[PDB]
RNA sequence: AACGCCUCUAAGGUCGUAUCCGUGCUGGACUGCAAUGAUAAAUAAGGGGCAAUUUGCAUUGUAUGGCUUCUAAACCAUUUAAAGUUUAUAAUUUACUUUAUAAACGACAAUGGAUGUGAUGCCAAUGUAAUUUGUAACAUAGUAAAUUGGGAGGAUCUUCGAUCACCUGAUGCCGCGCUAGUUACAUAUAAAAGCAUUAUUUAAUACAAUGACAAAGCCUAGAAUCAAUUGUAAACGACUUUU
RNA sequence: AUGUCGGCUCUUCCUAUCAUUGUGAAGCAAAAUUCACCAAGCGUUGGAUUGUUCACCCAUGCAAGGGAACGUGAGCUGGGU
RNA sequence: AGUCGAAAUCCGCUAAGGAGUGUGUAACAACUCACCUGCCGAAGCAACUAGCCCUUAAAAUGGAUGGCGCUUAAGUUGUAU
RNA sequence: UUUAUCAUAAAAUAUAACUUAUAGUUUAUGCAUUUUAACACAGAAUAAAUGUUAUUAAUUUGAUAAAGUGCUGAUAGAUUUAUAUGAUUACAGUGCGUUAAUUUUUCGGAAUUAUAUAAUGGCAUAAUUAUCAUUGAUUUUUGUGU
């Protein structure tokens, strides 16, 4: 998916010896609105007693990133597990929204580390302002303004005529 | 003239690779081809000058152990090392797989009216369209020489003959194409000839 | 592309191929009968670039894989 | 440096690939090695995500702050008189084949194409009008100088 | 990482009239003109409309944008090659047999023998634009000439390889032909 | 050099082996290929070419409703994914050669085709079809052709290379037939009720391919193969020869 | 009913290389020799007893390396078995 | 004697000179280090961890991702339709 | 969100003076001017951009279900001797026999109620069953009025 964001609260069904259980909350980025409903149990089973089904999942809430037109960059903390070197991890990826900032982060983490999705827990997402990105492949884009003639195309290759007549001559300056 | 799509397709090979040309022209050739591929001496291959030599020395090592005019018939001219990618792709043990290799000629030394009939381009085949920078690449007309084609220079005694002969022909048509627009000054006041096309093509016409 | 070929829904499909004798008089509009042709009808777009499968009256005689069959406009619309 | 096509803010661009196929939009900021936040306020599209690959670039860099709202871009695009000078670009006259040669109607196409007969009907009579130093005169031009008397003098006949 | 941008624009002296036909650096000067080709080495340069010459690699990994100083290094030698030239020196040290190093013109490659007073005339030809003359007023020294820095040392390397000992411990017999100085022919004294 | 230094590599130019590839030497798409020689009996009569032809009937193929044609004339002339290219001006040059300046172009909508890139055909109809139509006036433009010798030209498994396109000596006089725009006129032709029609889709034209028949002139005057030999060959055949 | 052990004759391929071509290492002065990379191109034997593979000799050698379809009996031999 | 190796052991001197760093230096020494400052002025450096390539890694008939082949992939990975 | 307003912030860059450097420049090594793609946060003004709060224009984004929302284009396929031993029937649609005007076309059409309901919701109150809760709200049985 495009990794939309849901916040989620659990219940721990209201058993009479102590009613009104404390209702802990997560922040789940997830490929679907159907799948975070059984990912929340995977996060919750690290801390409290609380096993499905001794608890309910009161409202998942899709939340709608607030500032899409601005280009604010985020850092993510991270827990990858490769072959046996499970770890802590900090990265960032400069994206438009937060929901695009986790699809890309998965599909970099699966791209250089192989790091399947069953070993990643998005433990924290912070909106980093500036000046604390380590991240040499990012913060060279902080430098507004920039001349940047990195002339690319899609390279749609090339197009329709599979026996053309006109010599496709990229550079065109 | 006519054929099933045209009478022919003749493909220049500067940067038109071996692999992503064959794999197009093979699939084309079971659909009405009548094609031919020329100027074969500067096709390209991945790896390099010494590496994809060693692609061609596994299959030159492969004799046929018992009667070696029995099996593998290698071919040293760089025409029919094109063809070595167009034999795998057509299942030549049917009497239909062989119903394209009588359509298909492959040339190297551009004679024989595939020198005046107009050549074309196929896009994905271009070395300038699927190979990035700094990844080196071998060249067929200066590899197959050093796996033994005896005419790497015997083309050039005639290739420069035609490349000198093509100089004056473009100069034969240089001022003659220029004579057209010189004659086009005498025609813009024919009766009222031009507004039908300045409304139609009419940008530079 | 598959937006092109969907204009070839529902057309007939017809293919001529030559043979020796006549064996039939010219009565429905004139035929000296040297040409012989089975018939049919295309249906639906199949390939993600425009290859569009097609059914015939009998069965496409098997040696035609590289014969110049046709599609006429009947029937058509705007 | 050969004065290359500089993808810099805020140059206007004409995209080809995505949903801007027919839109004139301008760059807000570069995002990463592939992504650009692009916008055209006068054409009917706001800012959104876009690849650096989907679009070609024009050659008209117009100044903006790099954290500009659209309204001053809405101000400055009209100030920079692009809409005047867009359709005078000599190969954006060539852009009018998507603005006139689209759909190329079949209720005038004879007059769009029997005039190419009419141009060619007077073309070749202006051919064999050689200047190639013959001159003069290449007999049997004695029986063609009367034909060529109708080109030069002209009055009256040859000869 | 695909880092973005790195350039270099070296200062150009007033005497020269240098140009690039898009990939090929040419530079003319006092001793003539030397132009070596870079149609394939994957770099981007253009003289920024001045005497000077600027270079650029857009979006390289790390082997790729190593190239920016290299072509720069490959042409700052070419400054010195056309206005000064190049010269190396072979010292020709032996132990017992005096080596016989002769040259001539033109026929200015080498003619040597007597190593170790042996029978085979070793002989090494040179590169064009390069001449090899023995040094006068100095015992068994040599002078290289030329303008291509990647040909004068190689011509010196072609007389570095030949000659050599065979089969023996080279730490006993240290005889050989060696380069001593890296010199130009005009700058600055000569 | 990135790694201010160095450093045989980070891309780059080179020294090198009985190895491996090639000449070199032996068989050769068993019958692939190249030019090249001869080309019949008889000369009464025939046979065989020249023929692609002049001359009909008869058949195929191809554009099938006159055209779902084309055209066999270009994009460097070592080589490049930022790289650049193309035309100018001036120097230079055999060369759009080299040089310098100027833009033009901006891997834009375009281009990946009608630049139909010796600028296509989709036609002369001035009733233009499964035939042709014609006569004038007006203007501007005004082409296509055919007869007589000397020379520069043109090959890379060739759709005619013992000839061939170009210029000229020069014969001659088509002035046979040109085309466009405006307006008038003389017509002929053209309708398969089939009206929800096509169907084993004619086919003429024209193109070429033809072959056959009596039609059409010309050109033409041998080899092979064994048998019989011989002996440089030999299980036989083949192979070298001979009258 | 797959004729099962050796030698003879005989094509072959194989690198984990004996020695020959090109190097590099060393407690490599030289001569001599050792190491190690690349390298299958021609080479790797004549004899005493045994029925042999090995074993062990004698000698040539400026020098004698290993291996494959149990290579192989309508090719033999039949000495053992 | 500052110096194969040192029990020791401070300091004086001074920005910086330690019973001393030194070429299998047997004495003094010669002698440069450490160190401080000149010089240049934005990033450098130590081990650590783990994706692919990389070494590893050698078979006998000549031939195997299944062939043709690919290399800002037709490739090893997470994936959109 | 966006756009349009709000008051300030606090101004990080972009329009907006002139330096210096940089080379090519003129005149006699410097200046005169030219490219500053060196461009001195080098200057103010300005965007009060950016920063803060709040409201917003056809009150503005798009996702995810729901309604014949409304077609327009197609594909292949069509059982049945229901007596060759048992509705060919019933739903609906058509043209004939009250009405009154409103309206429109005026050539039709067109449009009008009361005629009777259990009414079924809207609302109001009575009333109760019952409820996480309970200001309450979900209701249940209803009852009545509108």
């Amino acid at each position: 998916g495009l990794l939309k964001e849901y916040e989620v609260v659990g219940r721990k069904l209201p058993s009479e010896k102590e009613p009104q259980t404390p209702l802990y909350k997560m922040r789940i980025f997830a490929p679907d609105n159907i799948v975070a409903k059984s990912r929340f149990w995977y996060f919750l089973r690290q801390l409290k007693k609380f096993k499905k089904t001794t608890g309910e999942i009161v409202s998942i809430k899709q939340v709608y990133e607030t500032s899409p037109v601005k280009i604010k960059n985020f850092g993510i903390w991270l827990r990858y597990d490769s072959r046996s070197g499970t770890h802590n991890m900090y990265r960032e990826y400069r994206d438009l929204t937060v929901g695009g900032a986790v699809t890309q982060c998965y599909r970099d983490m699966g791209a250089r580390h192989r790091a399947r999705a069953h070993s990643i827990q998005i433990i924290k997402v912070d909106s980093i302002p500036a000046a604390k990105t380590r991240r040499v492949h990012v913060k060279q884009f902080h430098d507004s303004k920039i001349k940047f003639p990195l002339v690319q195309r899609v390279h749609h290759k090339g197009n329709r005529k599979l026996f053309s007549f006109r010599k496709p001559r990229t550079y065109f300056q | 003239m006519t054929g099933l799509t045209n009478r022919t397709v003749v493909i220049d090979g500067r940067g038109h690779l071996l692999g992503r040309l064959a794999s197009v022209v093979a699939k084309y050739l079971l659909q009405g081809g009548k094609v031919a591929v020329v100027r074969c001496e500067e096709l390209n291959l991945s790896g390099h000058f010494y590496r994809n030599k060693i692609k061609f020395l596994a299959y030159l090592r492969k004799r046929c152990n018992v009667n070696p005019a029995r099996g593998p018939f290698h071919f040293r001219a760089p025409s029919r090392i094109f063809y070595k990618a167009v034999r795998g792709m057509i299942p030549h043990k049917t009497k239909r797989g062989q119903a394209a290799l009588a359509r298909l000629r492959v040339f190297d030394g551009i004679p024989s009216p595939y020198d005046k009939r107009r050549r074309v381009v196929v896009p994905i085949a271009m070395r300038v369209l699927t190979l990035r920078s700094d990844r080196k690449y071998c060249q067929v007309g200066r590899l197959s020489h050093e796996v033994g084609w005896h005419y790497q220079d015997v083309i050039k005694s005639l290739e420069r003959k035609r490349k000198a002969k093509l100089r004056v022909t473009l100069k034969h048509n240089r001022e003659l194409k220029k004579l057209t627009v010189k004659a086009r000054e005498n025609i813009a006041k024919a009766a009222e000839p031009f507004n039908k096309i300045i409304k139609s093509y009419g940008y530079e016409v | 592309r598959k937006e092109h070929g969907s204009f070839y829904v529902g057309k007939r499909c017809v293919y001529v191929y030559k043979a020796e004798t006549k064996k039939c008089v010219p009565q429905h509009p004139e035929r000296k009968t040297r040409v012989r042709a089975v018939w049919g009808k295309v249906t639906r777009i199949h390939g993600n670039t425009g290859a569009v499968r097609a059914r015939f009256n009998r069965n496409l005689p098997g040696h035609a894989m590289g014969h110049r069959i046709r599609i006429m406009l009947y029937p058509s619309r705007i | 440096m050969p004065f290359e096509r500089f993808v810099q803010t805020g140059r206007i661009a004409k995209a080809s690939a995505g949903p801007l196929k027919g839109r004139l939009v301008a760059i807000v900021d570069v995002i990463d090695q592939n992504r650009v936040l692009v916008d055209g306020p006068l054409t009917g599209v706001p800012r959104q995500e876009y690849r650096l690959n989907n679009l070609h670039l024009t050659k008209y860099r117009i100044k903006f702050p790099y954290t500009a709202p659209t309204r001053i871009v809405r101000k400055a695009w009209t100030e920079s008189d692009l809409k005047a000078q867009w359709k005078v670009s000599p190969w954006s006259v060539k852009a009018q084949n998507i603005c006139k040669r689209s759909s190329l109607n079949d209720f005038d196409r004879f007059k769009l194409r029997y005039a190419k007969r009419q141009r060619n009907k007077l073309l070749t009579i202006a051919f064999n009008t050689l200047k190639k130093r013959t001159k003069a005169d290449g007999t049997p031009r004695v029986l063609k100088k009367d034909r060529r008397e109708r080109l030069r003098a002209e009055k009256a006949k040859g000869g | 990482m695909r880092t973005i941008n790195s350039n270099q624009c070296v200062k150009i002296p007033k005497d020269i009239k240098a140009s690039v036909k898009a990939r090929v650096v040419t530079i003319t000067g006092t001793r003539g003109t030397l132009k070596r080709s870079f149609k394939h080495l994957a770099l981007d340069m253009y003289m920024p409309d001045k005497r000077t010459l600027k270079v650029e690699k857009w979006f390289g990994t790390k082997k790729e944008l190593a190239a920016v100083r290299t072509v720069c290094s490959h042409i700052e030698n070419m400054i010195k090659g056309v206005t000064f030239g190049f010269q190396y020196k072979m010292r020709a040290v032996y132990a017992h047999f005096p080596i016989n190093c002769v040259t001539s013109e033109n026929n200015t490659v080498i003619e040597i023998r007597n190593f170790l007073g042996e029978k085979y005339i070793r002989r090494v030809e040179m590169a064009p634009g390069v001449t090899v003359v023995n040094s006068t007023a100095q015992k068994d020294e040599l002078i290289v000439e030329g303008n291509d820095i990647e040909s004068v040392s190689g011509s010196a390397a072609l007389i570095q390889q030949s000659t050599t000992v065979k089969n023996k411990d080279i730490r006993k017999f240290l005889d050989g032909l060696y380069v001593s100085e890296k010199t130009t022919v005009v700058k600055l004294e000569s």
